[PDB]
RNA sequence: UGUCCUACGCCGGCAGGCGCGGGUAACCCGUUGAACCCCAUUCGUGAUGGGGAUCGGGGAUUGCAAUUAUUCCCCAUGAACGAGGAAUUCCCAGUAAGUGCGGGUCAUAAGCUUGCGUUGAUUAAGUCCCUGCCCUUUGUACACACCGCCCGUCGCU
């Protein structure tokens, strides 16, 4: 859709990215 | 005139190096105006922001 | 420029200490030497003189920082 | 600010290119800075100096006692060259203004450097 | 990191940065060391005092090197703090305050040469919305080409951060009519790699047939030393 | 850590000597009395009681042998260095960094590589802009390629 394509080109993608970084007895 | 705004939700991080995040804010004097802004540093929901000029809506791809 | 701070009190500045330094609201070896233009060796040696004469209250004693105060 | 400098200065305004030269001078303090005399320098700066602007600027600087014509030589007229060495490279304008003809923009001297900014 | 990341030159070179620039042992060494190479790089005749332009003079270290070699000069700089330090050092030449992006305010055909030591790369970044790097570079070199006399030379030392700033300076330089090149001293070193814009105003045929037959898949004789050799003269 | 680690007594100011013991080792070194750290004193913005190079004279130890100083100690000399125009490394929590302590090489070096504890944070929980690597589509832009100009003027044999 045109409005979907415009709004995708106006906002920023976000979300999925997994960064793997980094007592009883 | 200085203006205070409370964020509502974080849209995502923008910029070439991801040095900013884009967040939707709502005001304190009247909870009707909702403009979109760019901020740098760690931002979460409920933060209160000091906007120097509350006229223009920020934009980046 | 270069500092030529005096190492011993002359007659003019010695009077200036004994009628003005016990009314600053803060007396310290380092703040005395900036304004009276004396070495810090005498800037602390002049204050133990004033402490023994009872013109100054002591606030803290430390090897790094010494803090002094007016009487009233 | 040397007398040789403004006599080679112009105006960098976009509208005035390139007929803004010369600029009017004013002074309220003048100091004298001694500069080493090289006869090879001034001899090849006489063809480059514009003399008509030099008279009126000395007229702005209230001084009249100048050579009225091109003092060109083979470094032999020491009496003329030292006087203009006093004129060109030794009279300093400590405080004053510049007047642009076609814009009227101020360029104030403040001890002793003019500013040519927007 | 780099000084250009700090901001505009008028605010970065403030009063406190001007002091520690003067008493900077590395700065006193290398600023005059490059000005020695840069004055030597414009091939001006010896035993002849010339009138030079010190664009981006700053403290006047490069200005003092000209005066000690018997030349005369004027300096143009944008920050008043580095100009105040130049006055206190009792320099010889004249000093001018202004931005080289707005134009050099002299009559055409004035200077016998222009000297530049680490001032140029401050134009590749624009820290105001009114400022544009392309127009500020062009307004510099177009005004420089007017003011420099014909046949003279301008030598420019600059500190590029990537390959794009070298390109973007060069195309603006060559569009104003300058001709010359880039002089890189020690082009493959690190500490001594200095950039200088110098600018001035004017049998085998048998083999391919065998391999073509090899492509066609037919049986061929193996490639050896005796492939193309005339056996004997032909009568 | 070790049969080379050392305890203790005596002598010299120090490097260092003489004697006598423990330990093949959760048994002796060793309650491993480490350094930064902590508390008092002197110094007082001064190339200074910061900094220690480079030197002069002497003493002691290992070695067949110390000269071009093996190493260590004492007294004297007190250079540059005033936080580094600009190239670039490593790093996300007991981590970086400050600080000391130990094994392989080793008649004696200290100098490489490895570890260990102690004091202990600023920033970040992201991005594909720079660099490098790996996938998908494609060979449509540029370049290659094709066609053209292929620099002109006069002068004699
Ligand atoms: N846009 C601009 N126009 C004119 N001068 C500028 C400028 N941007 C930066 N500069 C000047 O460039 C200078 C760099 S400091 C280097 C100056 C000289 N090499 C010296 O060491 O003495 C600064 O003084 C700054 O004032």
């Amino acid at each position: 859709p045109l409005a979907d394509q415009i709004l995708a080109g106006n906002a920023v993608r976000a979300g999925v990215r997994e960064k793997r970084r980094g007592e009883e007895y | 005139p200085i203006k205070l705004a409370r964020v509502t939700k974080v849209l995502g991080r923008t910029g070439s190096q991801g040095q900013c995040t884009q967040v939707r804010v709502e005001f304190m004097d009247d909870t009707s105006r909702s403009i979109i802004r760019n901020v740098k540093g760690p931002v979460r929901e409920g933060d209160v922001l000091t906007l120097l000029e509350s006229e223009r809506e920020a934009r980046r791809l | 420029d270069k500092l030529n701070n005096l190492v011993l009190f002359d007659k003019a500045t010695y009077d200036k200490l004994c009628k003005e330094v016990p009314n600053y609201k803060l007396i310290t070896p380092a703040v005395v030497s900036e304004r009276l233009k004396i070495r810090g060796s005498l800037a602390r040696a002049a204050l133990q003189e004033l402490l023994s004469k009872g013109l100054i209250k002591l606030v803290s004693k430390h090897r790094a920082q010494v803090i002094y105060t007016r009487n009233t | 600010m040397k007398l040789l400098t403004h006599n080679l200065l112009s105006s960098h305004v976009r509208g005035v290119g390139s007929r803004g030269f010369p600029l009017r001078l004013q002074a309220t303090e003048v100091r004298i800075c001694p500069v080493e005399f090289n006869p090879n320098f001034v001899a090849r700066m006489i063809p480059k100096v514009e003399w008509s602007a030099f008279l009126e600027a000395a007229d702005n600087l209230r001084l009249i006692q100048v050579p009225k014509g091109p003092v060109e030589g083979y470094e032999e007229n020491e009496e003329f060259l030292r006087t203009m060495h006093h004129l060109l490279l030794e009279v300093e304008v400590i405080e004053g203004t510049l007047q642009c003809p076609e814009s009227g923009r101020m360029f104030p001297i403040s001890r002793g450097i003019p500013n040519m900014l927007l | 990191r780099r000084p250009e990341h700090g901001g505009p030159p008028e605010l970065f070179y403030d009063e406190t940065e001007a002091r520690k620039y003067v008493r900077n042992s590395r700065m006193i060494d290398i600023q005059t060391r490059m000005a020695g190479r840069a004055l030597e790089l414009l091939y001006l005749p010896e035993n002849k005092p010339c009138y030079l332009l010190d664009i981006g003079c700053g403290t006047g270290l490069s200005g003092s090197y000209l005066s000690d070699e018997g030349h005369y000069w004027v300096g143009l700089d944008i920050s008043p703090a580095m100009l105040d330090e130049a006055v206190d050092r009792e320099i010889e030449g004249d000093l001018l305050l202004g931005d080289m992006g707005q134009g050099i305010p002299f009559k055409p055909g004035t200077f016998d040469g222009c000297i530049s030591i680490s001032a140029v790369q401050w134009l590749c970044n624009a820290n105001k919305k009114s400022e544009n790097p392309a127009k500020r570079l062009y307004c510099f070199f177009a005004s420089l080409f007017s003011v420099l006399v014909r046949g003279s030379r301008a030598v420019l030392q600059l500190y590029p951060e990537n390959s794009e700033q070298l390109e973007l300076i060069t195309t603006q330089a060559t569009k104003a009519g300058f001709s010359g090149g880039m002089v890189v001293d020690y082009p493959n070193s690190a500490k001594a790699k200095k950039f200088y814009l110098c600018l001035f105003s004017g049998r085998a045929w048998v083999l391919e047939k065998k391999e073509r037959h090899r492509r066609q898949g037919r049986e061929v004789r193996p490639d050896t030393q005796y492939t193309g050799r005339k056996r004997k003269p032909r009568f």
